[PDB]
């Protein structure tokens, strides 16, 4: 995906809703957040 | 639903040690502390886009049918008399 | 005219408050007492509904 | 103060310490003089303060009146009073008698309809009683009242504790707000909270985590924030470090590891307790007053005739 | 309530204006008694029926709010166990005590995370559980922590008292001895056999299970 493309050299910056976590942070350097959120569940009513 | 678990953020990914890191982070902070992110939220996300007819619609229809039936019965009684 | 022995039916019907034609009241004291008893019956049926809930 | 820092930033910049654990927001000047780790709790700045049913019923009532007129045509004084009798029997008021079979059947059916309608109205009253709402006076830092209190009819008061990130941000953003705010620079959260109770002050502007906690552990539940909060400068708390310190990578990874498996949620539950009457019918009484005013106006209109 | 008195004033005003309208329309005691019969249960008749509808809506709303007042807003005289924040951070209002120098004291002292409760309880520790129950019966105490069996029997004896829901620190009762002693294996086997047959059930029926 996008992380593989960035690491392989085909891109220089990822501008997309990318989440910050340990496995990704070990290999690339994020910036400070521009959007704070969590997770939730969608149901039909 | 209600619950909100695993709260995290969104980032602008980069390479490893790269010359465009500190400036990008500072620009993000400077856009946060003034109203630019509020303007973006207004334009894109924040912008937004009893009844008594649930259990009584069929009841009302059946009542109307019964009224029609009663009118027909009245006509039948008039014909009988 | 006949509310000597027929007042029991009127009072019992107004206990349930079903608007059943029983007798036309004339006495002021009787009307006031019946109104108070009807209010008591209404609050009693409210309490009964709360008990059912 | 004249290219001189103080406090935790002062102790970190001048090498008297290596990191500053305590609560400490993130903004541009501090990020320029020191290095912050990833945020582990989010705190912005926020504010703390103390139709056709009737039409179809009328149509059905007209149908009932027409049926009563037809009954009168077939086979006494209930021609124009049919509506009066029907609507009186709606509420079962025993107002001082149907005789025709069709009229009695229609009256009984409409009485059953009124019974189910009053049951639905009781259900609606129960739902309204279950529903509970608070009142918010200020919408945001840029509210109409906050625009110019002197312009507004009451000159209400609102202040924050000076020498802070919040004061600095408000100064940079809106100078007039700071100009008016200067008059009520109440010091300390605890001292500040009291003036809010007594009414000498009306609004309070501070962090969001602090106000959330102090509303949570308040006795009586009188003070309530406005909406969700974080209504501006949504920022977080960081662990300051000296520039280029070799601990930054390890501390960042450890904080992410803690966040990613619920330990931070456990700590939040343990150390922050977020909780959450009397009869009132003001709106109903106002509606009744309006309806009776309309009724008496109609009676006055019919007075000449 | 006060709203009830205000509604009484409003219905009196409505009756007065109805009397005035009757006088103006081209009798007195009759209208007064009609108002008496209507407020409690041809121009003026429309107003009367509308006001009767208002009265029905008002009595319905009053029934709803009294039902809410008797159902929802009920004081929580219970504590629901140790998980009450009101006891996590105590004050001078809720007085929860125990028996001085017993198992409960050891349990609370051992856990350092209950240091606040341990410091709070040390002022009200009582010499005996009979005294503690007497004090709480005299409205001096607000809560009491003790063994489940004793508390349930006391509640059954005296119906004014009620227990809580939570059940924590489950243990048993034993028969103490010296150190390694000849009377141990046989005593334990006797206890096991008494459990497996019906003797402990008989004892519980005769002494604890019965209701006064
Ligand atoms: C990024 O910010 C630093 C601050 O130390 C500054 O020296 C540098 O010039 C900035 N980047 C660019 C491309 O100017
Ligand atoms: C702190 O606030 C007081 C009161 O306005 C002011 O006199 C003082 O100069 C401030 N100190 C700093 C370091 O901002
Ligand atoms: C009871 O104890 C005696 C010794 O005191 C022992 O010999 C005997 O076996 C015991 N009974 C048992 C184990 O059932
Ligand atoms: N924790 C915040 C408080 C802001 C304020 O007190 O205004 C800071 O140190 O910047």
């Amino acid at each position: 995906g996008m992380m593989g493309e960035l690491l392989s050299g085909q891109a220089d910056m990822i501008v997309a809703p990318l989440t910050i976590n340990n496995e990704r942070a070990q290999y690339i350097e994020f910036s400070k957040p521009f959007k704070y959120q969590g997770l939730t569940i969608l149901v039909k009513k | 639903t209600g619950e909100l678990f695993f709260r995290s953020g969104f980032g602008i990914g980069m390479r490893k040690d790269s010359p465009w890191k500190q400036n990008v982070s500072l620009s993000i902070l400077k856009s946060h502390e003034n109203g630019f992110m509020e303007d973006l939220d207004k334009t894109w996300v924040r912008y937004q886009e009893t009844l008594t007819f649930e259990n009584m619609a069929g009841v009302f229809m059946l009542v109307a049918g019964g009224i029609v039936a009663g009118i027909f019965l009245i006509f039948i009684e008039i014909a009988y008399k | 005219s006949f509310t000597i022995g027929k007042a029991i039916w009127l009072l019992w019907g107004l206990v349930f408050n079903n608007s059943v034609p029983v007798q036309n009241p004339k006495g002021t004291t009787s009307k006031i007492m019946v109104s108070v008893w009807a209010f008591f019956a209404v609050i009693f049926l409210a309490s009964y509904t709360a008990n059912l809930a | 103060v004249n290219n001189v820092w103080n406090g935790m930033i002062g102790e970190v910049v001048y090498q008297r310490a290596v990191m500053a654990v305590g609560s400490l927001t993130i903004n541009e000047e501090r990020s320029e003089v020191v290095d912050f780790s990833v945020p582990f709790v989010e705190t912005g700045i926020s504010v703390m303060v103390s139709a056709s049913v009737w039409v179809m019923m009328f149509v059905m009532l007209l149908i009932v009146s027409a049926i009563a007129v037809f009954v009168f045509e077939y086979f006494s004084f209930t021609i124009g009073k049919a509506i009066w009798l029907l609507w009186g029997l709606v509420f079962n008021n025993s107002v001082p008698n149907p005789k025709g079979t069709t009229s009695k059947i229609m009256v009984s059916v409409w009485a059953f309809f009124a019974v189910i309608f009053l049951a639905s109205y009781t259900a609606n009253l129960a739902a309204f009683m279950i529903q509970e709402e608070f009142v918010d006076q200020v919408t945001g830092l840029s509210d109409k009242k906050f625009q110019r209190p002197h312009d507004y009819s009451p000159p209400f008061r609102f202040g924050t504790v000076p020498n802070g990130s919040t004061e600095r941000n408000i100064r940079n953003n809106y100078p007039y707000m700071h100009q008016y705010m200067t008059r009520f620079n109440q010091r300390g959260v605890e001292d500040a909270l009291v003036s809010l109770k007594t009414g000498k002050l009306d609004a309070f502007i501070y962090d969001a985590a602090v106000l959330n906690y102090k509303a949570g552990r308040d006795e009586g539940c009188k003070l309530v924030t406005i909406g969700s909060g974080y209504i501006f400068a949504t920022t977080g708390y960081g662990i300051a470090l000296q520039k280029g310190s070799p601990w930054k990578r390890q501390i960042d990874l450890a904080l992410l590891q803690f966040v990613g498996d619920g330990e931070m949620e456990e700590l939040e539950t343990l150390w922050l307790t977020g909780i959450c009457s009397s009869q009132l019918d003001i709106d109903n009484m106002a509606g009744v007053f309006y309806m009776l005013a309309a009724a008496m106006a109609l009676s006055l209109i019919t007075f000449i005739w | 309530s006060t709203l009830w008195l205000l509604v009484g004033l409003s219905v009196h005003v409505v009756a007065v204006m109805l009397y005035l309208l009757d006088r103006f329309s081209p009798t007195l005691s009759s209208a007064m008694w009609f108002s008496w019969g209507v407020l409690l249960n041809f121009s003026a008749r429309i107003l009367g029926m509308v006001w009767a509808g208002f009265a029905m809506i008002i009595v319905a709303s009053y029934t709803a709010n009294l039902a809410a007042f008797l159902v929802l807003d009920r004081p929580e005289e219970r504590i629901t166990g140790i998980n009450d924040p009101r006891l996590r951070n105590p004050s001078d209002k809720f007085i929860y005590a125990t028996v001085k120098q017993s198992s409960v004291d050891i349990y609370f002292r051992r856990q350092v995370e209950l240091s606040t409760m341990y410091r709070h309880m040390e002022k009200h520790n009582y010499e005996s559980a009979a005294e503690a129950i007497q004090a709480v019966r005299d409205n001096k105490l607000h809560a009491f922590i003790w063994d489940s069996a004793v508390l349930e029997f006391e509640a059954s004896q005296k119906c004014d008292l009620v227990t809580t829901g939570e059940l924590f620190f489950r243990s048993g009762f034993g028969i103490g001895m010296r150190k390694d002693s000849p009377w141990k294996q046989n005593v334990s086997l006797s206890i096991l056999k008494s459990h497996e047959n019906g003797f402990m059930e008989d004892l519980d029926k005769t002494w604890v299970r019965y209701q006064e």
